[PDB]
């Protein structure tokens, strides 16, 4: 009776070669997984047929088309058979297993598209694809309605749909994708991709139609329908909207009502002295928020600023999943269909609006929620109780900044018209556009050249590491350079590998090379390993570095002896960051993506300029060979026109988006180029500028047009409750900490610094005495040994 | 000279300007057509022995023939000759897919109304012509050559008491059937020549191609939307199409203050399409290649410099600095014992200059 | 000259802009005459008005670049004097510990002038000069003690230690008003045994 | 009623670019009419073009 379709029914659209692109084409298409029926019978034709036949024995033989079939029309008629293809209408022409057809009748000519493929003992349809190649394409022009097939075969009914058709390496479709089938599809389509990454993509624009025509004149008349969404004639009032009932009270000698932005928002009925308030018909768009599509297919539907009543009016039935189901969800975004809610906060995974994510969590679903801004904390706040650390932590971040963009120079004559003196004269008389075109080009690309110089060139020497790395244990390895291996560290490397002419449009090298900013970045790293700060201030001065570790726990605030210490246990904690930043980066690709997201809009905006070249712009074509070959030169001048400021207007539009994006950039550099200055060529004592935590120092590493700093901070790890007091009576003399607070665990104060317990017996050299003790408040009773 | 006119001065500072473009030229034209040479039966539609009424035109299908309509425009004969979208000049070289013929006899003043976009009922009840209408209607004196020629008035035919000939085209994808008069030439590869296949005019480079084309594929083309292959029309070998060499000139030039010298660079070129250096950025010319490492002088690209040193231009690979090795160990530590003061000065923009436009006035 | 190049580069930018701008209003854009007068003059009114429309659709495109452009310029001008304002509030009223954000060195202070369009920062830095080689040790062991150096570093002349400041060779005798105690001799690497006056 | 003026000049400014661009659909830009409607059911759909 029927069975299922799967994903058969595609043929090549045209002659047209291709390879390895992905091609979106509008024609006449059999949808997938469409109820073809099985089966002599006369059948209709509508727009289309898909034929289909696992004979075994070719019982089937030919094929008749027509209107009535007999007398009084014409009506084509094949008997292909085992020896010759015969065709015959006026017209004729001579020329287990699964035959497929596809009869058609675009205006003029009888096109068939055939397929022979073998198949498994199976009953329907079955699965893969495969694609069918023109055979035949009669030049008839006849009408046909029915037709007639002179044992199992299926029929099929072809639509005009949109696909996205995936070409092979060699002019083959390997697999196709329908737009209509679902919104995964309509996604897929919209974002030319056969894959997904997960994220909410604004797909389609959903819209209400009007019902119905009103039409009213004073005493063709028509009754008055309000509360729906109608299209109105109103004395001449062409609109569409909702007619609802008013209470404004317009004056008599008053029609009409605008609104601010003069916008007809009110009526008044001819024949009646009725107020109607016009609203406009619900609108909005339609985003589809997906996981990955290496995680699941599922989909959730997202119709922005409508309510979830109006959605399922103004499809295949794989759509009509998305349009009820009670899982319907209303939030002030918009509304949901294809999500569960749990009330559960949790991190925001995909944003949908005011308060509302969405994810893939276990059977697994899309689950929406309210995001959870954090977990909650109450610090234990008394007038007589600190928390003191008393360990630490080494942290490595890594802040990834952009630098640079690739430098494009346009070719403006060229990419206008292009070899054609013709059209070179008549862009000639538009005056100096092209000329400032290129000259903000060539500006933007010396500005890149200014950002990575000025970013990278700040050092003065090309500082060597010695050959005996005895760094105090800490281990460098993995950010030096490697001479036995470009020249780049491992991270280096790691960076570079994750991180990835015609028509007017050249690319040109950037001023320094790959190999020269590794070694800017390999001399920043040996002066400020060798050196510390001073090589950013004078000439680089020697110093060990379980030395320079002591000076700059001394300028974060904590003792030099903590670090000798806990010289062995800082260096085991620092190689293991430096490890886990290792580990991370092979493995996860994220969070490179502040460089790929500028790659990919570099790339997007040459696309798109590129394919503006194909635009009509309401000429003859789009071609300025074929207007010229085609047209005298009088009546050129209005196509080849056209084609000039379409042109001259999308050239625009890209140099002032790159002029904008230049800008950005280049904040970005100063950044990066301040970030260098001051985190990697001495220690910053500006809060959450170089990593969380204390900076304690930073190492600069290259990225494609970019910069990565690794942060090594200080955080305080292991707290511990004491009671404290402000100052201490002694001899009736107030005694204050000379640096740190007072301490005591229950029966003894002390005297320790701040960000390390560290207990020192409280004396005269520990503090010092100001005033009385009958001023201060909180003041507590004690002795200071001298 | 050429710096100094598009800088628009007499004396350039040293450095490197971007003066024009350069631009390989085809070397010769070809033509290949397909060794057709059967007539189009133009006669048996331009004289016939009696032509249709209006609302029953005849059609005939004219492909797979070399068509001649310089005899058709040359013809004194035809009272009214104008073609929309296409020219009878260039009709000769046009060659095109299914060319129609559509054959009725219609008044005087209904002429006019065979044209795309008129109203009128002869156009809205017997024959309409598409907005997008390609090819055009030809029509003569008949008068001379009968009550058969009927015309209808209602949507009924009101008969009452010009023979026209209609041509339709379309020249957007499809092979090409009905050529004109145009000569085959033979065939060069591996050279930037101006090539005509089956219609659609180019210029580039043809050379041979490993594509898999299809028996039924008519030409190749890329993501852009670019024809990167075709088939040859008289044999099944597949050409590629690569555009000739262009590219940007640069001229790097020490200052007309210090000499006359100049170095080309002529930016994306090989050397060969083109004291000749080939650099990462193009093909250098009239600057010399030296080993040593210098300072920058005038950038180039991929880490080149050029410089006026001797005196000529050199080209050399930037120096990112002078070496250093820290003297680094575990009980050595390097002390100052004096100081200098230094001033440094630094500018920074704070304003530019208000301007005004009106914009009615300027207009 | 070329010390001052940036508000020179502006003032030539802005000119050559207007320059530009100016020069646009003698291009046809398509029309047969680039001025209103002679077009009215040879044209009649119903079908001069086509020439008219090309001209206007001209101008207003040069202009809107024209506008465009300059918002751009002086969104990069605004950073640019933020950022002066910045320096003027953190190095001239005051001396900055932020590395090389006025001149190369350890800052000492600096001093504004004014200039065409712009503004002149003198920045007065303190750079060492004549650096010497000692030999150094984290702390010093004396009798049990491991004596660390409250501000500065330990170095030796080859026989005797002492105690000096970071950026200028000041030696003095090691004390214990220089040093503090801080646990014993063997957790700390690198120990020296030496004596503390007291 | 001063002090909070950055974020006043904000919201105005993107206030009145909306303005302009919804009051920028009643201008002609040298056509017959502003309506499409009488654009269309006023000339032939050649000419209406
Ligand atoms: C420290 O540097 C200063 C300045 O460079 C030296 O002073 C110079 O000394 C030489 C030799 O005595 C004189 O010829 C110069 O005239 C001095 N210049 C100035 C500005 O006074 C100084 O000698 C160096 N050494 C010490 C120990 O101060
Ligand atoms: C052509 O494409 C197919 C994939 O369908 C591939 O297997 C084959 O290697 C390609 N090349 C040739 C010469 O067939
Ligand atoms: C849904 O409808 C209610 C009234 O029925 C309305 O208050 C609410 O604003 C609507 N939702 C949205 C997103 O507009
Ligand atoms: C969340 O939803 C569940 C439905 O199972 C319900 O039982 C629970 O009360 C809800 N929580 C809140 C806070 O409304
Ligand atoms: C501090 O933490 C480290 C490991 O992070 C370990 O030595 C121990 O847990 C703590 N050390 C002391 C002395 O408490
Ligand atoms: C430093 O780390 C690398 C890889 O993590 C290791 O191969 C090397 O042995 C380490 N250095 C030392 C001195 O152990
Ligand atoms: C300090 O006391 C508060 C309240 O008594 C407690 O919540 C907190 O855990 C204590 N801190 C530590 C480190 O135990
Ligand atoms: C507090 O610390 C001192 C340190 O000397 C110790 O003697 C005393 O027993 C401690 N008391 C408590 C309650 O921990
Ligand atoms: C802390 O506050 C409590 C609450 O009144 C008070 O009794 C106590 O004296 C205060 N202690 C100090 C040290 O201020
Ligand atoms: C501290 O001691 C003095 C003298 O013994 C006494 O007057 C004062 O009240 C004491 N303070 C407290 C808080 O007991
Ligand atoms: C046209 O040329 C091809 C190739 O030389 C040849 O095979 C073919 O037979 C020719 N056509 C005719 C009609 O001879
Ligand atoms: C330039 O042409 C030569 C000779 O054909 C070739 O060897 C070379 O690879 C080409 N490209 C470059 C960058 O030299
Ligand atoms: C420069 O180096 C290349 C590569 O080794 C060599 O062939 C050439 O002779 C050298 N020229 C000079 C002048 O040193
Ligand atoms: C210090 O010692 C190193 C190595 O012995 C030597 O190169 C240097 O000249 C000496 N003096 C200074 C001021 O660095
Ligand atoms: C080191 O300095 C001390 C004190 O200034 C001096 O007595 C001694 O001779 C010096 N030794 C050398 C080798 O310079
Ligand atoms: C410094 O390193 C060397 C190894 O070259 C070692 O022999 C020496 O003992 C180290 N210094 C100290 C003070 O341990
Ligand atoms: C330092 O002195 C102590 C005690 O006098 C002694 O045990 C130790 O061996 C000495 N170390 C050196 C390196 O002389």
């Amino acid at each position: 009776a029927y069975t299922n379709s799967f994903t058969r029914g595609v043929y090549y659209p045209d002659k047209v070669f291709r390879s390895s692109v992905l091609h979106s084409t509008q024609d006449l298409f059999l949808p997938f997984f469409s109820n073809v029926t099985w089966f002599n019978p006369v059948l209709p034709f509508n727009d289309g047929v898909y034929f289909a036949s696992t004979e075994k024995s070719n019982i089937i033989r030919g094929w008749i088309f027509g209107t009535t079939l007999d007398s009084k029309t014409q009506s084509l008629l094949i008997v292909n058979n085992a020896t010759n293809v015969v065709i015959k209408v006026t017209f004729e022409y001579v020329s287990k297993n699964l035959r497929e057809f596809v009869f058609k009748n675009i205006d003029g000519y009888f096109k068939i598209y055939s397929k022979h493929t073998p198949i498994n003992l199976v009953r329907g349809l079955p699965q893969g694809f495969s694609a069918l190649e023109p055979l035949v394409d009669l030049p008839i022009g006849i009408n046909i309605t029915r037709f007639q097939t002179l044992a199992a075969y299926y029929v099929g009914y072809l639509q005009p749909r949109t696909f996205l058709l995936k070409y092979n390496e060699n002019g083959t479709i390997t697999d196709a994708v329908d737009c209509a089938l679902d919104p995964l599809s309509e996604t897929k389509c919209t974002l030319k991709s056969f894959t997904v990454e997960k994220g909410i993509y604004q797909t389609s624009n959903f819209r209400v139609q009007p019902t119905e025509s009103i039409v009213r004149f004073p005493n063709k008349s028509t009754n008055l329908v309000k509360n729906k969404c109608v299209n109105f004639n109103f004395n001449g009032l062409t609109g569409t909207g909702v007619l609802t009932e008013s209470n404004k009270k317009f004056l008599p000698f008053q029609q009409f009502g605008r609104d601010i932005a003069d916008t007809t928002d009110a009526v008044r009925d001819p024949q009646t002295l009725e107020i109607l308030d016009i609203t406009p018909c619900s609108f909005g768009g339609v985003s589809v928020i997906t996981p990955g599509t290496n995680t699941s297919n599922q989909v959730a539907v997202l119709y922005q600023g409508v309510n979830c009543t109006e959605v399922p009016v103004a499809l295949t039935p794989t759509w009509r999943v998305y349009s009820t189901g009670s899982n319907v969800f209303q939030t002030r975004a918009g509304c949901l269909i294809g999500a569960e809610h749990v009330n559960n906060s949790y991190e925001c995974d995909i944003p949908i609006g005011a308060g509302i994510c969405a994810s893939y969590q276990t059977s697994q679903s899309i689950i929406a929620y309210t995001m959870s801004l954090g977990v909650e904390n109450s610090v234990a706040y008394s007038n007589n109780s600190i928390a003191i650390p008393t360990n630490f932590t080494i942290s490595v971040t890594t802040e990834i900044l952009p630098v640079s963009m690739t430098k494009t120079s346009v070719d403006c004559t060229m990419y206008i018209c292009g070899d054609s003196t013709e059209c070179s004269n008549l862009l000639l008389q538009y005056g100096s556009f092209c000329t400032q075109l290129n000259r903000a080009l060539t500006g933007i690309a010396v500005e890149q050249d200014k950002n990575t110089q000025e970013v990278f060139a700040q050092v003065k020497q090309i500082y060597k590491t010695p050959p005996i790395k005895d760094f105090g244990g800490f281990n460098f390895s993995q950010i030096l350079p490697d001479p036995s291996k470009s020249k780049r560290s491992f991270i280096e490397d790691l960076l570079f590998n994750k991180v990835t002419k015609f028509n007017g449009l050249t690319v040109l090298p950037p001023l320094l090379t790959d190999e020269m900013i590794a070694q800017y970045t390999s001399a920043l790293l040996a002066g400020t390993i060798t050196s510390g700060w001073t090589f950013g201030a004078g000439a680089a001065l020697q110093i060990p570095f379980a030395m320079q570790m002591a000076y700059r726990f001394n300028g974060i605030g904590v003792t030099q002896n903590v670090l000798y210490e806990n010289q062995k246990l800082i260096a085991n904690q620092f190689n293991s960051a430096i490890g886990k930043i290792q580990d991370s980066l092979s493995s996860t690709a994220s969070a490179l993506g502040k460089l790929q997201d500028v790659v990919n809009q570099n790339a997007q905006a040459l696309n798109t300029l590129v394919k503006q070249l194909s635009s009509n712009f309401g000429a003859i074509s789009s071609v300025l060979n074929d207007i010229l070959s085609r047209l005298d030169p009088p009546e050129a001048e209005v196509q080849i026109d056209r084609l000039i400021t379409g042109r001259l207007q999308s050239l625009q539009t890209y140099v002032t988006q790159q002029l904008i994006r230049a800008a950005e950039i280049r904040a970005s550099a100063n950044l990066a180029a301040t970030k260098m200055s001051e985190c990697v060529l001495g220690q910053s004592k500006r809060v959450d500028f170089c990593g969380k935590g204390y900076h304690l120092m930073s190492f600069p590493q290259s990225a494609p047009h970019g910069v990565v700093f690794l942060h090594v901070t200080y955080v305080p790890a292991q707290e511990k409750n004491f009671t404290t007091a402000p100052a201490i009576c002694h001899d009736g003399k107030a005694h204050f900490p000379r640096e740190g607070v007072f301490v005591s665990n229950g029966t003894h104060w002390f005297v320790t610094q701040r960000n390390f317990y560290e207990p020192q017996i409280i004396t005269t050299d520990n503090t010092f005495v100001s005033g009385n003790c009958d001023v201060v408040i909180g003041i507590v009773n004690n002795t200071v040994y001298d | 000279s050429e710096t100094k006119c598009t800088l628009k001065s007499f004396t350039v500072e040293k450095g490197i300007y971007q003066t024009s473009n350069f631009r390989v030229q085809p070397t010769e034209s070809i033509v290949r057509f397909p060794n057709i040479t059967n007539l189009c039966p133009f006669g048996e539609v331009f004289n016939a022995t009696r032509f249709a009424s209006v609302y029953a035109w005849n059609r005939k299908r004219i492909s797979n023939c070399v068509a001649d309509y310089s005899v058709l425009y040359n013809s004194a004969s035809f009272s009214t000759f104008k073609c929309y979208g296409v020219s009878p000049t260039k009709l000769n070289d046009l060659c095109f897919t299914n060319v129609y013929a559509d054959s009725f006899v219609i008044r005087g003043d209904e002429v006019r109304q065979i044209a795309p976009g008129q109203t009128g009922n002869i156009a809205d009840y017997n024959y309409k012509l598409p907005d997008d209408f390609t090819g055009c209607v030809i029509a003569w004196n008949s008068n001379n050559l009968n009550y058969n020629y009927l015309y209808r008035l209602f949507r009924p035919l009101q008969s009452y008491g010009y023979r026209v000939v209609v041509l339709s085209f379309e020249l957007l994808h499809a092979p090409a059937t009905v050529c004109g008069p145009k000569k085959s030439t033979n065939l060069v590869k591996n050279k930037c020549v101006n090539f005509n296949f089956n219609g659609l005019t180019g210029t580039g480079v043809l050379t041979e191609s490993n594509k898999k084309f299809l028996p039924f594929q008519q030409f190749g083309r890329d993501i852009a939307d670019t024809t990167d292959a075709v088939r040859d029309p008289q044999t099944l070998e597949i050409l590629d199409i690569t555009p000739c060499s262009f590219g940007g000139v640069s001229v790097i030039t020490p200052g007309t203050n210090t000499s006359n010298q100049v170095a080309v660079l002529y930016q994306g070129v090989n050397c060969t399409e083109v004291n000749v250096f080939q650099t990462r950025a193009g093909c250098l010319i009239g600057a010399e290649h030296v080993n040593n490492s210098y300072e920058c002088d005038i950038p180039i690209g991929a880490g080149i410099c050029a410089s006026y040193q001797t005196q000529s231009i050199i080209a050399y690979t930037m120096s990112l600095g002078v070496e250093n090795s820290v003297a680094y160990s575990n009980n050595s530590i390097a002390i100052p014992t004096n100081f200098t003061i230094s001033v440094t000065t630094e500018i920074l923009p704070v304003s530019m200059t208000k301007t005004s436009v009106d914009c009615t006035m300027y207009i």
